[PDB]
């Protein structure tokens, strides 16, 4: 059990979100993008409601 | 390629290799305390080399060999200091430690349980030797713990003796009073600088405040000894003499003060802190020798 | 056993409301309590306040 | 005195069992301790009619 | 849901016509399988009562208990199954009679509604 | 001895029926919902050409 | 999931067919057997979670409990096996079954698609609990004990189940995946201030609370030796489990109503750990330390970051193996002295060294020794405090000294000294309780190998 | 090392000094190492030759895994289940990238750190400006969510820093 | 073994039930004295010194040398607190109040 236990394999996506976060870092930085941005979502697609105060 | 990590890492492997034979058929005979000295002797003359590397040119190295949990953004990994304190400490802690049991042959000659002793002494080597190359918090506690953890049992090593095990709790009531202290700092570290490896402690603290720094001091006070939590390094000669010439004298309870000598980057860029470290220290010194220079027994008056 | 017993089994049955007892049960068992109590809720309101006025400077303050 | 005997053996076990338990046991005599007699059920039966007529209504 | 006074309901049928309709429960089902679990435990029950071996005492008579559970489980299944169906045919005509009670929702996106937050401090 | 230790030790084979009954009946619950199969917006797959299911 | 729910089930068949002095073989193969069938539940993913089917599911959170609930069984049976010897095979085959039915019950408990089933497990796991204790146990006071164990939890469980079916008048469904991801905010009303109350007593009283630990001494106590474990072990988790899946939608209102809850906690691990140094007995002192981790484990749950969560998970099952351990030990103890009291047997390592061993491990181990997983969930749930708060470090540095002193003072006071000189039926230690020291304690070393295995969801 | 790649990791050109002995004396150092090589270098390098042709015998392919983009939170509709799953989904994994994107931030802060030796204020400022947005953009994302974190709390805590932003906005441009 | 008119009981009221307690607890009536009778629960026990078992004979032949203890005497009630392992009150040197004030 111990065996198994230490060679499940990587569900947990470890190693891929090592390897996309490599590459995303790697095309950001070639692009001259500011690396991560403050938004999760694009403000575009988001419409708030207009005030009028 | 680049033998100094190689060697660095090599002299605290086969430091434990006796560990393992224990449960070997060596362990039952009387050459275990000649096996254990023989591997700290080879292990000095081993870590000789690392040094004579660093003094050739001040080679310096971190190695991040083995890969722990990671916590989000906070990545915990083995990872060994090889600066020039650990370079310099390791040597001088193995020769005194190999003169040690040379001595302990002798004056535990006539004790049953002798290879457990030596056991106990190799593992309390280990331990500090843990806590000297630690490069991350976690690590360092692992040893600052260890340490205790080994002082706690060898000073009550005569457990049919009271006072013994009233040492050893003691011990360990001052140094958890400590622990208090070092568990503070490595939270607030954790919270603010979002690490616990040096490098990154050392980046993103320009101007250190002054909480994390005086749970570093409670910590150093805690197992260095200090005036307030002082009579414990002088109740810890109930242990046999090996151990109060080893544990309680020359390597473990520098411990505290080696800490302090760790984060000097974030202490210089404090001054309260840098007043109670000097104060603290001054009172210690003076109230220990007063005591000092009147006492009876001679083991007293050496701690 | 007499030792034992009076030290775990015998407590209740001889308990009688007493001012002494009252007064001590309430202050060990609530002062502490609400000590803390107000200590805490103390420190969380400055802490919210600061944040609000965005004067805490959390930089690099990622886990929690 | 006050962490074991006070408040663990004493004042927490007055407050939640305790008093429960007393509170039932009372309860429990005085609902149960009925002599038999009909005259008594049958008179509590009228008052009972009678609040019942003069309060759902 | 009274369905006592159900239009067109006959008195004592256990099971209308309508239910013929509906798929019977199969003979796998897991209410039956329990309803024999059921009926065997309570031969093992009669044969300890009685002070007799509980699992050889009497095959006749644990096979008639199983056998007895079943075919009263397969009828009870039968019944339960007619009146949730029943129950989902009656809402659905109200819903579908009564489309002022039932009005039809805008379809809103999550970016266009505003939810308040809440930060854990 | 066949025939003799059989009515000893015909208790062990319990469990590891139930273990194979078992993964029997997971894969029954698992053929019940496969109303999404191949329909995920995350997996859409056009079929290999001797392919029936994505998962069984 | 019905993998290992079956299996489990045919324990029962196995026991009562098995012969009249091949019961606790036979038991103890297929429970060993069946641990190793719930092992591949471990592996878990980064997405929502293994979900089997619409009734059974699993998590990273589910997956550590219930692998340790399917572990635990056959070191209850090796413990359990000693004290029996002079019972009549159909009531031995009674206490295995009242085990198998209790293991049943858990392991469907932490699956629990549903909440109500959950509820009805949750509740169900009660009757086979109350029968050993209150059938196999040696004291008088047993009786008292039960009523006890059952009433508390009752009285906290019972406004739960109608909080429940409340929830699903108006949110309409009860399943775990719809409430998390329908889950809306809680206004700051009396009727959800009582909802709130009601939801979270009902998990507060098992954990259990300082205010309501009163059941717990006792019923540790008076249980046998099996029945002390699995309460220590896992029946303390279910408080936990539950109240991580049900706070989910008491938010944003659990931030105002946590406040009572871990100021008791707070207090309540100083005022456990203060008890457990003045204590003539062994069993009361490990309840007691049970009390504090608990309290400790209460405080993460309330904080509700991340690393309160993985501090959780962590120390759960750290806790739930290390009192196990404790348990048996003093078991051992109690077994050759039958007094039960610590003061009178003294001085053990002289005659028992490697029972003296186990001994020094497991103090070790309770003392939060790095790097054991049991230092790992308190130093999470320590930084996480101190996140909520600075001022908490004060009272958890308290809690661990005082920790700390109490764990070495059963030690010593047991282990060290001069033996007793009138006692002579001393015996050496057998292979079964050194075998059984030695299950226990290896998980918790091969763990802290791989401590994300334990770390929870949120890891 | 080709295992990895330069760019994303950088490395200064490592310019490293020649020997220059003022003195006829033979430096221990140098016949340390040399020994060293003999007895330690030359074994491990030909089992690892071994061991690659091995390897080489046997060759096999792993690949990395793809996922496809589908409709965000600000997509879905309120109480529409399978849109919300995926978006769930989708959302974690983003969740997790960033979190490794941090990390390598700070492997490469750490590294600069430790390289730069004495100098490390001054030679790494670029990695703790680099660090300083990274961190910033991921606090803003994330700080406050807390357990039970979701895509629906994320969207709105953005939603509200995006009307404080505006109503300061406006403030600002009408003042 | 234990009977139950060996256990401990209520606060002994008449001379009577006090001498019954002292016969109980193996002690004269003379050197009997419970605890004053107020709320908590001390009953009928014993009243012992409160002084600490490290200042008991050295020498004396104990059934329990380590703790100092003799088999059917009278246990305080405060035993497991002066266990010589923890507060003992042996007298010392100096008054206590002078170690204070130099201290201080
Ligand atoms: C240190 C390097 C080790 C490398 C070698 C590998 C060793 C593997 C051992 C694993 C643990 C042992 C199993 C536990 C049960 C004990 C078995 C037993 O009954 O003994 C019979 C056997 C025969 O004795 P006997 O004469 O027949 O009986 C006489 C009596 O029993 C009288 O008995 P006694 O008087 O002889 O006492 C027995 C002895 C040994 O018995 C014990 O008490 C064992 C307890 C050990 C840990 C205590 C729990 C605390 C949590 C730590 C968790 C870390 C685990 C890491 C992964 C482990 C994998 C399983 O007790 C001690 O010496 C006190 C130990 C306290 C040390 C405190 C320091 C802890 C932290 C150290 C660093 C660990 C991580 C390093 C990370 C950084 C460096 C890479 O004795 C032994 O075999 C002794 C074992 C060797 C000592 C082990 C202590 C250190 C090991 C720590 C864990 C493994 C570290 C892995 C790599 C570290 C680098
Ligand atoms: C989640 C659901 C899943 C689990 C289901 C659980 C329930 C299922 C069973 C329900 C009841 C049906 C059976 C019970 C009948 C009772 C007979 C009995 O006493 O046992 C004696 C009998 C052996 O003794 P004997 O040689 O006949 O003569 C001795 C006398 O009988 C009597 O000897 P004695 O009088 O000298 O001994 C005195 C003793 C005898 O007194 C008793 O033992 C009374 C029996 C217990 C009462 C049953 C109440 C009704 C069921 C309630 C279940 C509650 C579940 C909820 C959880 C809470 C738990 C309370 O009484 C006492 O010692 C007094 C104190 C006892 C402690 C306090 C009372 C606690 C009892 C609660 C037990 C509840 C679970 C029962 C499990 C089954 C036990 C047999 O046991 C058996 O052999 C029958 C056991 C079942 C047969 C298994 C055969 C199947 C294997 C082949 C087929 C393979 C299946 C798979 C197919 C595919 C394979 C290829
Ligand atoms: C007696 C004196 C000693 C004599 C013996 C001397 C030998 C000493 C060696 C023993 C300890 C020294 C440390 C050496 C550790 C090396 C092994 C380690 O690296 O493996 C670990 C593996 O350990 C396991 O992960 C942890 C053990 C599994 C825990 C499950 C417990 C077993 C089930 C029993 C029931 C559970 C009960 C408790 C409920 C939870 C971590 O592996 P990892 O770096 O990650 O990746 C593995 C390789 N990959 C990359 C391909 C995946
Ligand atoms: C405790 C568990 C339940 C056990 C019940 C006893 C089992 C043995 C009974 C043997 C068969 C009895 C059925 C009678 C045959 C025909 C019945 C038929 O003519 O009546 C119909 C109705 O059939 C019966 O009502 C159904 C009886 C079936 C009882 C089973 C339900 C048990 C509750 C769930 C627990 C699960 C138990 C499973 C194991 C038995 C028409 O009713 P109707 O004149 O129009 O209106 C009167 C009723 N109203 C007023 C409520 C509307
Ligand atoms: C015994 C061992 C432990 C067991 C468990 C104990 C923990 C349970 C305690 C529950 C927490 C407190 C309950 C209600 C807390 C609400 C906050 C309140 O205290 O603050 C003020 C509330 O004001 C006053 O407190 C009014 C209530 C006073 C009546 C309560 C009795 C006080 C002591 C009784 C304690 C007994 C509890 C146990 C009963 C068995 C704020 O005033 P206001 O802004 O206007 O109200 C805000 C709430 N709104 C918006 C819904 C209206
Ligand atoms: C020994 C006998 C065999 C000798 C011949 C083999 C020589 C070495 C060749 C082995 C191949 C290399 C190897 O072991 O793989 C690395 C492998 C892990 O794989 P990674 O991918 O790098 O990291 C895990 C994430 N995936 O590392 C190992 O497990 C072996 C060496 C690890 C260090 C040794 C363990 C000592 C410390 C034990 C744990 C201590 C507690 C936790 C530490 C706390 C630190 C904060
Ligand atoms: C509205 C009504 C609410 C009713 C609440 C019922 C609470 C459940 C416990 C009921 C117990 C009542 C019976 C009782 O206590 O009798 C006293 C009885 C006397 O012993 P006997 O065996 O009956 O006879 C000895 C002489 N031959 O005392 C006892 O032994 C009690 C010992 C166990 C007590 C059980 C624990 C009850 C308290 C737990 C919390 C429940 C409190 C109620 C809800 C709290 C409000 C949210
Ligand atoms: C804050 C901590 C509060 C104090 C904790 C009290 C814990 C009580 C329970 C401990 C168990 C009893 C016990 O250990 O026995 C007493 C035992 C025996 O005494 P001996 O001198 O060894 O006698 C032997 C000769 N016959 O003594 C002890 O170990 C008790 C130690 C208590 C120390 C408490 C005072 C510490 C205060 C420190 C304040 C100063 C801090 C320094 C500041 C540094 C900042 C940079
Ligand atoms: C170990 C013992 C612990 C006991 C736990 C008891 C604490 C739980 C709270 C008391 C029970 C309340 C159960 C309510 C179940 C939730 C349902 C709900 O919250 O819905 C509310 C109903 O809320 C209530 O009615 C609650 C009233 C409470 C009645 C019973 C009082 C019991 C004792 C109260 C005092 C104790 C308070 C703290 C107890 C803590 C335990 C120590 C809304 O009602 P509506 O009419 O539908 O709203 C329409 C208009 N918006």
């Amino acid at each position: 059990g111990s065996t198994f236990v230490a060679y499940l394999p990587d569900y947990r996506m470890q190693e891929w979100a090592r390897r996309e976060a490599e590459r995303l870092v790697k095309y950001r930085e070639a692009n001259g993008l500011p690396l991560m941005e403050s938004n999760c979502f694009d403000p575009n697609k988001i419409q708030l409601p207009e005030d009028e105060d | 390629m680049n033998p100094f990590a190689s060697l660095t890492l090599t002299t605290l492997t086969i430091l434990t290799i006796p560990i393992m034979m224990s449960n070997s058929n060596i362990y039952k005979t009387n050459l275990y305390p000649n096996y254990v000295k023989t591997t700290v002797s080879y292990a000095f003359t081993l870590s000789l080399v690392p040094l004579l590397m660093f003094m050739h040119t001040g080679q310096e190295m971190i190695i991040s060999n083995w890969h722990w949990m990671t916590l989000q953004t906070v990545e915990l990994s083995l990872s060994f200091k090889m600066d020039y304190f650990s370079v310099m400490f390791i040597p001088v802690a193995l020769f005194v430690t190999w003169s040690i049991m040379e001595f302990s042959m002798w004056y535990m000659h006539s004790d049953p349980f002798i290879n457990r002793f030596f056991k106990y002494l190799l593992l309390f080597l280990i331990t500090m030797m843990i806590l000297v190359t630690a490069n991350n918090l976690f690590q360092l506690f692992i040893g600052w713990e260890g340490v205790g953890i080994m002082s706690f049992l060898l000073i009550g090593w005569w457990h049919g003796r009271t006072d013994a095990n009233t040492a050893a709790l003691q011990a360990i009531l001052y140094n958890r009073i400590g622990d208090i202290g070092f568990v503070l700092s490595m939270a607030w570290f954790l919270t603010h600088s979002n690490a616990w490896d040096l490098q990154q402690i050392f980046m993103l603290n320009n101007e250190c405040p002054n909480m994390p720094l005086i749970g570093l001091l409670l910590a150093a006070a805690g197992k260095s000894a200090q005036f307030g939590l002082h009579p414990w390094l002088p109740s810890a000669m109930e242990g046999p003499t090996p151990v109060s010439a080893l544990l309680h004298s020359s390597t473990m309870v520098v411990a505290g003060v080696f800490l302090l000598i760790r984060f000097y980057p974030l202490m210089e860029t404090n001054k309260l802190v840098q007043t109670m470290t000097l104060c603290l220290g001054a009172i210690t010194t003076l109230f220990t020798a007063l005591c000092a220079i009147t006492q009876n027994d001679i083991k007293k008056i050496v701690a | 056993i007499r030792w034992t017993y009076a030290r775990s089994a015998n407590i209740y049955p001889n308990f009688r409301p007493t001012p002494k007892t009252s007064l001590l049960g309430a202050l060990f068992g609530i002062g502490p309590l609400f000590f803390w109590y107000y200590v805490f809720k103390t420190d969380r309101d400055k802490k919210e306040k600061l944040i609000q006025e965005g004067k805490l400077d959390q930089t690099f303050n990622i886990s929690y | 005195k006050s962490a074991s005997s006070l408040l663990d053996l004493i004042w927490l076990e007055t407050i939640l069992p305790k008093t429960t338990s007393f509170i039932q046991m009372k309860m429990s005599i005085m609902v149960s301790n009925q002599k038999g007699l009909i005259k008594l059920y049958f008179l509590s039966f009228l008052i009972t009619i009678m609040i019942s007529m003069t309060l759902f209504n | 849901t009274m369905m006592s006074g159900r239009p067109g309901r006959v008195p004592l049928q256990f099971l209308p016509n309508e239910a013929r309709s509906l798929p019977p429960p199969k003979l796998t089902d897991p209410r039956l399988v329990y309803m024999g679990f059921l009926g065997y435990c309570s031969g093992l029950i009669d044969n300890a009562i009685r002070r007799r071996p509980v699992v050889s005492a009497g095959l006749h008579r644990q096979l008639l208990y199983v056998t007895s559970f079943v075919f009263f489980g397969y009828y009870l299944l039968k019944r339960q199954d007619y009146m949730y169906a029943l129950r989902d045919h009656d809402m659905f005509a109200y819903v579908k009679s009564h489309p002022e009670d039932f009005p039809e929702k805008d379809k809103k996106t999550y970016g266009e509604i505003l939810e308040e937050f809440h930060p854990v401090r | 001895n066949v025939l003799q230790i059989v009515r000893d030790h015909w208790v062990h084979i319990l469990v590891p029926v139930g273990f194979v009954f078992g993964c029997y009946l997971d894969r029954r619950s698992d053929e019940k919902l496969t109303a999404f199969r191949n329909k995920s917006l995350l997996f859409k797959r056009e079929l290999r050409p001797n392919e029936e299911v994505t998962w069984k | 999931m019905l993998k290992i729910i079956i299996p489990t089930t045919m324990l029962l068949p196995m026991t009562w067919m098995s012969k009249h002095n091949m019961i606790w073989i036979n038991a103890t193969v297929h429970s060993l057997l069946i641990s190793l069938i719930s092992l591949s539940l471990l592996n878990q993913l980064g997405e929502n979670s293994l979900n089997f089917s619409l009734t059974f599911f699993s998590d990273s959170l589910s997956a550590p409990l219930l692998v340790l609930t399917t572990w635990l069984l056959p070191l209850m049976l090796m413990a359990s096996q000693s004290h029996l010897s002079k019972e009549t095979t159909t009531r031995k085959k009674l206490y295995i079954t009242m085990l198998i039915l209790l293991q049943l019950f858990l392991i469907m408990t932490f699956t629990a698609t549903e909440l109500i089933l959950f509820y009805i497990l949750f509740e169900a796991t009660l009757v086979p609990t109350l029968i050993i204790i209150t059938r196999w146990g040696n004291q008088t006071e047993r009786l008292n004990a039960g009523l006890y164990f059952l009433f508390y939890t009752l009285a906290g469980s019972l406004p739960l189940l109608v909080a429940l079916v409340y929830i699903q008048n108006t949110t309409g469904s009860l399943n775990f995946l719809i409430i998390h991801y329908w889950s809306h905010p809680l206004s700051n009303s009396w009727s959800n201030i009582f909802m709130w109350l009601a939801c979270i007593m009902a998990f507060m009283v098992k954990m259990p609370l300082y205010g309501l630990h009163l059941w717990l001494p006792k019923a540790h106590v008076e249980a046998p030796i099996a029945g002390s474990m699995v309460l220590a072990a896992v029946l303390l988790k279910l408080g936990g489990y539950g109240m991580m899946r049900i706070t989910t939608i008491l938010n944003p209102l659990t931030n105002y109503m946590a406040y009572p809850f871990l100021m008791l906690s707070m207090w309540g691990m100083i005022m456990t750990s203060s008890i457990c140094l003045r204590q003539t007995d062994l069993k009361s002192l490990i309840a007691y330390s049970s009390v504090s981790h608990m309290a400790l484990v209460i405080v993460a749950i309330m904080i509700q970051t991340p690393w309160s969560f993985m501090g959780a998970t962590a120390l759960m099952i750290a806790h739930g193996l290390t009192s196990s351990m404790l348990f048996c030990l003093a078991n051992t103890n109690y077994e050759r002295v039958h007094s039960r009291t610590m003061i009178l047997a003294r001085g053990l390592q002289t005659l028992l060294p490697l029972m003296a061993t186990w001994w020094l491990v497991a103090s070790l181990t309770n003392l939060a020794l790095p790097p054991s997983i049991n230092l790992i969930g308190e130093l999470f749930i320590i930084t996480a405090s101190f996140s909520w708060s600075n001022i908490t470090i004060i009272l958890m540095g308290m809690n661990m000294m005082i920790t700390a002193l109490y764990s070495l003072y059963m030690l010593i006071t047991t282990q060290r000294g001069k033996y007793t000189h009138h006692i002579n039926n001393i015996k050496p230690s057998f292979t079964r309780e050194n075998a059984l020291m030695a299950l226990h304690i290896l998980p918790l070393l091969l763990l802290t190998l791989n401590p994300k295995m334990i770390l929870g969801p949120l890891y | 090392p080709d295992s990895w790649d330069k760019d994303v990791y950088p490395e200064p050109p490592r310019r490293t000094p020649a020997p220059a002995p003022q003195t006829s004396l033979p430096n221990p150092v140098t016949y340390l190492t040399k020994i060293f090589d003999l007895l330690v270098d030359r074994p491990v390098t030909l089992a690892r030759e071994f061991i690659e042709q091995q390897h080489a015998k046997n060759r096999y392919y792993y690949y990395h895994r793809e996922f496809r983009r589908v409709p965000d939170i600000t997509e879905c509709e309120e109480k529409d289940i399978l849109c919300m799953f995926e978006a769930e989904m989708q959302w974690r994994r983003d969740y997790k990238v960033d979190q490794e994107i941090v990390n390598i931030i700070q492997e490469r802060l750490k590294a600069c750190q430790q390289r730069e030796g004495e100098s490390y204020r001054q030679n790494c400022a670029k990695e703790l400006e680099q660090f300083t947005q990274v961190s910033k953009a991921f606090q803003d994302r994330y700080s406050d969510l807390g357990a039970h974190y979701s895509a629906r709390k994320c969207l709105a805590k953005q939603k509200q820093r995006m009307l404080a932003e505006r109503k300061a906005a406006k403030e600002a441009a009408a003042a | 073994h234990v009977t139950k008119d060996m256990f401990p009981g209520p606060y002994p009221k008449t001379p009577e039930e006090r001498a019954a307690a002292a016969k109980k607890y193996n002690m004269r009536v003379e050197d009997y004295e419970p605890y004053p009778d107020d709320g908590m629960g001390y009953g009928d026990y014993p009243k012992l010194p409160d002084r600490s078992q490290q200042e008991r004979d050295p020498w004396y032949d104990w059934d329990h040398p380590d703790l100092r203890l003799n088999w059917g005497e009278p246990i305080h009630w405060d035993l497991d607190m002066y266990i010589r392992n923890r507060v003992d009150t042996s007298p010392t040197p100096v008054s206590w109040n002078t170690m204070c004030k130099h201290l201080f």
